[PDB]
């Protein structure tokens, strides 16, 4: 669908798990930005502001969910246009019959 | 040419702490260091790894 | 300049932009050019000093032509095909004088000589608009017109830009001149891929802005605006000096950095497409970037310089500047790569 | 001996017009 | 361009030697044009004459590169009786570069033109030979 | 909110703190001419804001607890050495001078915030427009390099060019003999070495340099001797002035926004007192540099910006 | 030490205090609620 | 790895949040209690490598030099923690940082399946040994050395992952495990002479193959006693690791294209012995002699034959600890009398009696005395290289001559004669340098008891 972040269509793929190691990696990077916030105005670096860096990790957290959501749906869509154009085109796609390597002759190079 | 801070001179570890083993200034932190590289080093790793 | 003005203009540089990117329609895609030069001249002319005026001229100049071979290319276009609709166009000839305005307004060499001359002569809150936002508006079109665009064209506009932006960079001590170089040359690797992979080329572009945006905000954090200048960074703030550091590393493309991110799916989209000498010759001539970026990262973070006796005066006052977003962007400066298959959110 | 920082006449080297 | 270079590539290697070296010193007479050009246009020149000296001397030297690689190239082909041979231009590009060294006057360049010349040069053959691809068109 | 753009937006204008007394006065005269005594008596009679001669620890007394640090952070300039030993190869000459102006250029800073900010007028002794006075003497005497005036020159133009000059200068006369004589009944030590070559420069930079000058863009009062002993009647002269001249007159909001913020950030007023000049006399090297930079945030309450040290009574760092 | 000037962080700005957590809170509820139903009409869709 | 990676990641929390004067002790005891754990890889089986999951998998090659790196780290922490003394507290916390990051990258270079994945972190090791080379380096070179050492590997690198990318359009997998089957024979042609360069002159650079070494003795003489333990223990052997697995794809194109470097570290390992001879620094010549030793596991992994890839793990893990050895004992020297001039002190044996036994240790290992690991790796690349072509006995014996003439020369030159009269600030060896040299010998002769763990995946 044209300019939406997310068609409808992706409502029929699963949500990514709360739990997912890229948000929880995204997660991290919010909690980083908060200690350089700390940094760069000379404040304590670990205590100051927990409510910033409460928001820090928050903000990332929600903002990269639909980002992974986004990129989950994007190749689903990639996979799904391929396996059907694989379909709509079986001359281009054939399926040869494989041989056995004691069949296949292939040529030996002595390593003297 | 310049205000610059002259060079420092040599600090002899011993001399502060004769029984200094090389680690640090403080005495009970110099005893600490070597006990963990001798435990830890030696007792552990070469004598169970092996 | 009033503090409502400045708004009302700056709104309209990002409108103008806007414009031409949601228009349908080759004329409004050309108001709306013509919209963003209306409103960033006088943000160049904000100091009112004969650097300033000399800098708005030239870009007005430069600018301004380029202009009107795009409109020249509109209407080319709409004389052997009757409609104004913002896509392939169908004369090889408007293509070609679309090709090259849209250079021009880039800065792409050879039509470069404006962008080092223009960034050092405006404070550096402009020249941030200047090397960021001013590039999305012309890139939009870019994306929008590549099937018609002619190949030898754009790779070659591609290949100076990476030559000239490196060469051109290692002989500057000016900040703002080394950000204007490194620029140009970052533009090349846009244009190199948009023939093979038009979504690699706005990953390129959006982490070319990240990127530029957190410099420019830690230049203008401690008002640096030339080598020496920021060596004393070190005396100051030591905490800026190590994102400068880390960010200046990743401008230069290095893993595990995110800057690398960019050239890696570059030479990948071009060498499924069979280019290997050009990538490899690509990849090595941003040696010159790197190189210009060691020497900022020397004299910044990994050395320290002579200061001066007032710089204690300077201890006992904090950083006031908003420094806005800055935090953020220096982590997605950095540490993004992990996070890499996420670009398929632009396709 | 003390590591080497650089000095004023290393430091003129950035100080032109041009490299 | 394309119709010069076309010349020189589309006539067997090694055969006709007179020929090549005109596709050769057209292509390295116009390169030194194009140098003449952005130089006089970009550096002006003191006088008309001494912009009409500085051309002659970029569009000359050039075009002897130019000849020199394309009669140096050819002969060795008819002469070694290996027309498809990288080494061939190996030999022509270098003999270029020791050309530009002796326009430029320094042996320092004439060394270095040498090795990226005859190497620059080798390259190319092959990938004539191999069809490597430049600016390749894109297929996916 | 902190003043900007937004509070500018919403109706904080200095013309409508401003009024008939929003004023910046500057009390000059040589040493022992009585310039901090009569200052005083004229910002008390006047209702204004008074900032005592800015020395070598006015930084200290803005920031911190107020209290002076230790000279080693101040680049242990000192004013008594300059008398004792002005020729010194150490270069405390200069490295003073250049210290006092910036020293001088923040005070300044200060006080147009407190004029713009309250509407209040403000007296200083001595400005950055006259600390140059002390400069020429120093040369003259040989006690500093042309190098040295050089960097003066480069630092004073791209920073006296922003603010705006006071609107009264009230200078007072005390011609050398008298000066001479006025100082050793102070009974200072190292003032008494002052020769009176150096106190004659000075008197002729003032009445050279800086009286013509000032002239031309801000009302000029001479007083005398005993005639600067009646602060009653010079605060008389102050109250009867035209003000018909210099750019105060030019000054609308729109500049006045632009001014104020420029004074109450005091990184951007100082950004050019430490302009990369190599002299001698003000470049520290990396190691010396560093060392004592260790040692100040080592200092009560300098660790972290104000409002965060815990060392000295912070509370709810957590929540800020 | 007990700073000559106040400074401009001297207490806390309970406003911002304020929406700074709240918009956590909001924040978060909001993703878990989404979260909710993005598994509810994924199963819908998908027969689950 | 996670069981490697995770504990790993975790020093760095430990340094930060550590009391200020427990920042050497809590990162030494702990790193070593890593390097203990990672004794668990040695669960390897004859036929199939330990493959962990998609991402990460361990063999015989990649175990000794995952326990060679973890070992070093805790060994680089002693040999730093008396220069950096002065070292401001944070700076100090951010030299150990840079250290616990070049072994996170080093133990996944080593065990990363897919080659991209290696590459990025191949690369990745750059950063941190850049920074502590530049940063804390001692000399005005230190900075021109940093310039060297990248751009000499950057110059192979950015091609190698040209190579790499174009493998994988065409193979359609980069997985090491999947590249064992489906690997085809590479044919003649100039395609192919380029895509084999491409893929070894990153690693070459990185051994260093003779002719592009000059990088090496700079780095060398201008890096911190850390740089030096891990430039020359493990970092060189991300060369001879990667051209040990790539050239599995690059068959039988080896058969002909390895001739020119055959020539060269046959050739080259000749001359870098007899400059070893005539060097006046004694970190180059340390220096010098790691190019000598690379040169015989360049032409091991070459000339691919089952005895030669034995000898080259054999002494890939010989020569990290011996050479590392070797520049903590010149350091050990350097921290007293300020000067890497190997003739300024002499006759040391006479006033640090303990301390010539370890220079003598470290000798003979370095000469390949048997039954050393160092003799049995280079014995078995000899018996190898003799089957290739008989003629290279000859070069292989001088150069064993020459070994020994220098290794000695050097033990003679510093511990022997008479001492430097006006040197008169020769401390007694610390229990701290006592100890770091035992903790390399040890380990390296007890090696001799059981050599196959180091013989790698053809054992
Ligand atoms: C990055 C931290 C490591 C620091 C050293 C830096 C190493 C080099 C970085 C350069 C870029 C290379 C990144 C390599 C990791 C990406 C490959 C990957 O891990 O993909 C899988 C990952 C989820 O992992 P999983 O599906 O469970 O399978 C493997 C689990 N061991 O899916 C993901 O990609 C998301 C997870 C990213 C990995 C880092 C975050 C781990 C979670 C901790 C967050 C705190
Ligand atoms: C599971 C998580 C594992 C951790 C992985 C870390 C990956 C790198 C993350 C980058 C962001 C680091 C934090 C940003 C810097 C802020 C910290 C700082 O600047 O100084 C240290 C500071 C203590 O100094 P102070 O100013 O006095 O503050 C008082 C608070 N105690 O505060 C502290 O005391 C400690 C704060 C953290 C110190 C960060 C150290 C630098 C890390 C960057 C170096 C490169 C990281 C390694 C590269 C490989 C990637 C895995
Ligand atoms: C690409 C994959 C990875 C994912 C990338 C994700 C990037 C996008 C994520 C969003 C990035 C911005 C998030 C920044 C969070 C920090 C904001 C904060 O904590 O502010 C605390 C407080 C002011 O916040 P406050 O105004 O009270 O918020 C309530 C709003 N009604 O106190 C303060 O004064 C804060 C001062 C420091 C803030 C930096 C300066 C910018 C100003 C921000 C204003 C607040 C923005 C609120 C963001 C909420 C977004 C959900
Ligand atoms: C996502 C990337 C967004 C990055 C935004 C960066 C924030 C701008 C930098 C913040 C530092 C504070 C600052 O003052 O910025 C400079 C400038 C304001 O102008 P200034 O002169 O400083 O003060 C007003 C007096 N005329 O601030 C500006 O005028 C902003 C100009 C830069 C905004 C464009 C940034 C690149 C494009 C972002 C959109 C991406 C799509
Ligand atoms: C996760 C997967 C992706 C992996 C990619 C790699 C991630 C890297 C992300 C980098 C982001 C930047 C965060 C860096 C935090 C470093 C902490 C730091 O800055 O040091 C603390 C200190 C701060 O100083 P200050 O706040 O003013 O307080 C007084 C203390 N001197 O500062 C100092 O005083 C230090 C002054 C000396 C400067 C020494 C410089 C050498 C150390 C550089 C380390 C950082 C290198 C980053 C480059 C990438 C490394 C892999
Ligand atoms: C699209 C199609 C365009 C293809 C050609 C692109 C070339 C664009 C080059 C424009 C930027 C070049 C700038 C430059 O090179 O400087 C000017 C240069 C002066 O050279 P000159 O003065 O003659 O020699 C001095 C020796 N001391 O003058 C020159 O000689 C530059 C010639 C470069 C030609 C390529
Ligand atoms: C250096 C940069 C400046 C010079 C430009 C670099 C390119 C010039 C060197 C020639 C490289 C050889 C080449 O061009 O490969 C072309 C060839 C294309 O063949 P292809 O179209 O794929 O045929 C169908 C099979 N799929 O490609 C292939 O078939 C596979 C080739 C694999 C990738 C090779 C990458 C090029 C390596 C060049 C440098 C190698 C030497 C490295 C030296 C480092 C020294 C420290
Ligand atoms: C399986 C995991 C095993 C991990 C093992 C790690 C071993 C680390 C050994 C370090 C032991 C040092 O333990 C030490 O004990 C006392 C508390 O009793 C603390 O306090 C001590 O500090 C000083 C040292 O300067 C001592 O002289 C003094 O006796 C005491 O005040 C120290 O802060 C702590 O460092
Ligand atoms: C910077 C200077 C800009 C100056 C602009 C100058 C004016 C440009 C005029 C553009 C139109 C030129 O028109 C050019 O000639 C004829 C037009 O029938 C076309 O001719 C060509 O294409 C058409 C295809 O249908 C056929 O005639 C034929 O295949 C071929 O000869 C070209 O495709 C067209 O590009
Ligand atoms: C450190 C640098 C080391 C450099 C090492 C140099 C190695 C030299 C390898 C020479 C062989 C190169 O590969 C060679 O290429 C051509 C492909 O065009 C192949 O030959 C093929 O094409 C050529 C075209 O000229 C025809 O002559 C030939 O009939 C055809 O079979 C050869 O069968 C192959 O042997
Ligand atoms: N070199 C130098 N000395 C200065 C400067 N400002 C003040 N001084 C010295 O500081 C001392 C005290 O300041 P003065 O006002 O001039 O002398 P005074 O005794 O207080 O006499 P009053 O004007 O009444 O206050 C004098 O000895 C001055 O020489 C300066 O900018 N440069
Ligand atoms: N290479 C192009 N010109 N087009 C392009 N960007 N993708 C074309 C193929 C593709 C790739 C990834 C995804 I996710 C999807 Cl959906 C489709
Ligand atoms: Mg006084």
């Amino acid at each position: 669908a044209t300019f939406q972040f997310l068609p409808d269509e992706a409502r029929s793929l699963p949500p990514p798990k709360l739990t997912d190691p890229r948000l929880a990696f995204v997660g991290f990077l919010g909690y980083c930005s908060g200690l350089i916030d700390n940094a760069i105005r000379r404040r304590p670096v670990l205590l100051a502001g927990l409510h910033r860096q409460l928001l820090y990790i928050t903000s990332f957290v929600f903002v990269g969910y639909y980002l992974l959501k986004r990129q989950d749906y994007m190749y689903a869509v990639r996979d799904h246009d391929m396996f059907s154009y694989i379909k709509s085109h079986p001359e281009d796609f054939p399926e040869k019959d494989k041989k056995t390597y004691g069949e296949v002759f292939e040529e030996f190079h002595p390593v003297r | 040419r310049w205000q610059e801070d002259p060079e420092p001179e040599d600090e002899n570890l011993y001399e502060k702490n004769p029984d200094s083993h090389g680690y640090d200034k403080d005495p009970a932190v110099d005893i600490w260091n070597m006990r963990v590289v001798f435990f830890f080093g030696f007792s552990i790793v070469l004598v169970l790894g092996s | 300049m009033n503090p409502i003005i400045f708004i009302i203009i700056l709104l309209t540089i990002m409108l103008g932009t806007i414009i031409v990117m949601i228009s349908s329609h080759w004329l409004l895609v050309w108001i709306g050019f013509e919209m963003n030069m209306l409103a960033i001249i006088p943000i160049m002319m904000k100091n009112h000093n004969p650097r300033a005026t000399e800098a708005s001229t030239k870009y007005f100049l430069t600018q301004s032509t380029a202009s009107m071979l795009l409109m020249m290319a509109v209407i080319i276009n709409l004389m052997f095909s009757g409609q104004w609709t913002v896509m392939k166009l169908f004369n090889p000839m408007a293509s070609m004088l679309m090709t090259m305005a849209l250079a021009m307004k880039l800065g792409m060499a050879p039509f470069h000589f404006w962008v080092p001359e223009v960034t050092q002569g405006i404070p550096l809150s402009s020249g941030l608009i200047l090397l960021t936002w001013q590039k999305l508006a012309p890139m939009s079109v870019l994306y929008q017109i590549f099937p018609s665009i002619n190949l030898n064209l754009i790779l070659t506009l591609s290949v100076l830009s990476i030559l000239i932006g490196g060469w051109g960079g290692l002989n500057q001590t000016q900040l703002r001149k080394i950000m204007a170089y490194s620029s140009i040359a970052h533009m090349g690797w846009m244009t190199a891929v948009l023939p093979y992979n038009p979504t690699m080329t706005l990953l390129n572009l959006i982490i070319y802005i990240i990127m530029t945006s957190t410099m420019f905000t830690m230049f203008m954090a401690n008002s640096t605006t030339t080598t020496l200048s920021l060596s004393h960074t070190w005396n100051k703030t030591p905490i800026m000096t190590v994102l400068i550091l880390a960010t200046l590393l990743s401008m230069g493309g290095l893993p595990p950095l995110s800057g690398f991110m960019p050239k890696w799916m570059i030479i990948q989209e071009m060498t499924k497409n069979n280019s290997i000498i050009l990538p490899t010759f690509m990849a090595i001539t941003a040696l010159l970037n790197l190189y210009f970026y060691m020497r900022l990262t020397y004299s910044t973070t990994l050395t320290m310089f002579p200061s001066t006796n007032n710089m204690k005066m300077k201890w006992q006052f904090p950083l006031m500047k908003k420094m806005t977003f800055l935090p953020t962007m220096v982590v997605l400066s950095t540490m993004m790569l992990p996070l890499t298959p996420m670009l398929s959110v632009l396709e | 001996a003390r590591q080497w920082q650089p000095d004023v006449e290393w430091a003129e080297q950035y100080g032109g017009a041009v490299m | 361009a394309k119709t010069v270079l076309r010349q020189y590539w589309d006539i067997p290697e090694g055969t006709e030697c007179h020929r090549k070296t005109y596709a050769t010193t057209s292509i390295g007479g116009a390169a030194g044009l194009v140098v003449s050009a952005y130089s006089v246009a970009l550096k002006t020149p003191t006088s008309f004459l001494e912009g009409v000296a500085r051309t002659g001397r970029y569009t000359f030297t050039a075009a002897a590169i130019g000849a020199i690689f394309g009669l140096t190239s050819c002969i060795s082909a008819q002469v070694r009786e290996k027309p498809d041979d990288p080494l061939n231009y190996l030999i022509g590009g270098c003999a270029g570069g020791l050309i530009l060294g002796a326009r430029t006057r320094s042996y320092g360049i004439g060394a270095a033109a040498c090795a990226y010349m005859g190497l620059t040069a080798a390259l190319v053959k092959m990938g004539q030979l191999e069809g490597w691809q430049v600016f390749a068109e894109p297929k996916v | 909110l902190q003043y900007g753009p937004l509070a500018y937006i919403l109706g904080e204008k200095a013309t409508k703190k401003m009024t008939e007394k929003s004023k910046l006065i500057t009390v000059d005269g040589n040493i022992c001419s009585g310039k901090s005594k009569l200052a005083k008596e004229i910002a008390e009679k006047l209702g204004l804001k008074h900032f005592p001669e800015a020395g070598i620890h006015y930084v200290d007394s803005t920031t911190g607890d107020g209290k002076p640090l230790p000279v080693q952070f101040s680049g242990n300039c000192s004013l008594e050495k300059f008398y004792d030993d002005p020729k010194s190869n150490d270069g405390n000459s200069y490295r003073l001078q250049a210290w006092l102006y910036a020293s001088r250029l923040l005070q300044y800073a200060d006080a147009l915030e407190h004029l713009l900010s309250t509407g209040q007028g403000v007296v200083l002794e001595r400005s950055i427009y006259s600390d140059f006075v002390f400069l020429e003497a120093m040369y003259r005497q040989g006690f500093i390099r042309k190098q040295c005036v050089d960097h003066y020159n480069q630092v004073k133009k791209v920073t006296i060019c922003e603010y705006l000059p006071p609107h009264v200068v009230v200078y007072v006369d005390v011609p050398v003999p008298e000066v001479q004589s006025r100082i050793q009944k102070k009974g200072n030590p190292h003032e008494m070495k002052i020769t009176s070559a150096y106190l004659q420069d000075i008197e002729n930079a003032y009445k050279g340099t800086f009286l013509p000058e000032m002239s031309e863009k801000c009302e000029v009062l001479q007083y005398s001797a005993w005639e600067a002993q009646d602060a009653e009647k010079v605060v008389e002269d102050i109250e009867y002035l035209k003000y018909d001249k210099g750019p105060w007159l030019d000054q609308n909001d729109r500049k006045l926004h632009k001014l104020r913020m420029l004074v109450q950030d005091k990184l951007e007023v100082l950004n050019y007192t430490s302009i990369p000049v190599f002299l001698p006399e003000v470049t520290v090297g990396a190691h010396q540099s560093d060392q004592v930079f260790q040692e100040f945030t080592e200092l009560p309450g300098r660790k972290y910006r104000a409002g965060y040290n815990e060392d000295v009574g912070d509370k709810w760092i957590w929540l800020k | 030490k007990f700073y000559i000037q106040e400074p401009p962080h001297g207490s806390p700005n309970w406003l911002k205090v304020g929406l700074t957590l709240g918009t956590s809170v909001f924040l978060w509820i909001y993703l878990i609620k989404q979260h909710n139903e993005d598994v509810l009409e994924y199963k819908r869709r998908n027969g689950l | 790895m996670l069981k490697y990676i995770i504990p790993t990641i975790m020093l760095m929390p430990l340094t930060w949040l550590s009391k200020n004067n427990m920042i050497w002790v809590n990162s030494t005891a702990h790193s070593l209690l890593i390097s203990f754990t990672s004794l668990l890889l040695m669960n390897q089986f004859g036929d199939n490598s330990l493959n962990f999951s998609l991402l990460f998998f361990s063999d015989s090659l990649s175990t000794p030099l995952l326990i060679l790196t973890m070992w070093l780290l805790p060994l680089m922490l002693m040999a730093s923690q008396h220069h950096l003394s002065k070292e401001n507290l944070t700076r100090k916390k951010l030299f150990i940082t840079m250290l616990i990051s070049l072994q996170l990258f080093l133990i996944m270079t080593f065990t990363a399946m897919e080659l991209i994945l290696f590459y990025i972190l191949f690369e990745a090791t750059l950063v941190p040994t850049l920074i502590i080379i530049t940063r804390w380096g001692n000399q005005t070179e230190r900075l021109n050395a940093g310039l060297y050492f990248l751009f000499y590997t950057l110059a192979g690198s950015l091609p190698l992952l040209v190579a790499l990318i174009y493998i994988q359009n065409t193979v359609g997998s980069l997985n090491f495990l999947m590249l064992q089957y489906w690997v085809q024979p590479v044919h003649n042609s100039w395609s192919n002479v380029f895509m084999w360069l491409a893929c070894m002159m990153a690693f070459m650079v990185k051994m260093p193959l003779y002719g592009l070494h000059l990088w090496l003795p700079k780095a060398h003489v201008e890096a911190p006693i850390a740089g030096s333990m891990v430039l020359a223990a493990v970092l060189l052997k991300l060369g001879g690791y990667g051209m040990l697995r790539i050239t599995l794809i690059l068959n039988p194109m080896t058969d002909f294209m390895a001739y020119p470097f055959i020539m060269l570290s046959l050739w080259g390992m000749i001359m870098t012995s007899s400059i070893c001879l005539r060097q006046t620094d004694l970190k180059s010549l340390i220096a010098y002699s790691s190019v000598s030793h690379m040169a015989l596991v360049i032409v091991a992994i070459l000339i691919q034959t089952p005895w030669s890839y034995m000898g080259a793990t054999a002494l890939m893990i010989a020569h990290g600890l011996t050479s590392s050895m070797l520049f903590c004992l010149a350091n050990s020297n350097y921290e007293r009398i300020h000067s890497r001039t190997m003739i300024l002190a002499r006759g040391l044996q006479t006033l640090l009696p303990l301390m010539a036994t370890w220079w003598l240790l470290a000798s003979l290992t370095n000469l390949a005395l048997p039954p050393t690991i160092n003799l049995i790796g280079e014995l078995f690349v000899v018996m190898s290289t003799f089957s290739w072509s008989n003629i290279t006995i000859i070069l292989m014996g001088v150069n064993m001559v020459i070994t020994a003439l220098y290794s000695l020369y050097m033990l003679i030159m510093t511990q022997r004669g008479k001492y430097t009269y006006h040197i008169n600030n020769i401390s007694p060896s610390f229990t701290r340098e006592n100890a770091l040299m035992s903790l390399h010998i040890l380990p390296l002769l007890l090696l001799t008891l059981n050599p196959k763990i180091i013989l790698g995946p053809l054992y």
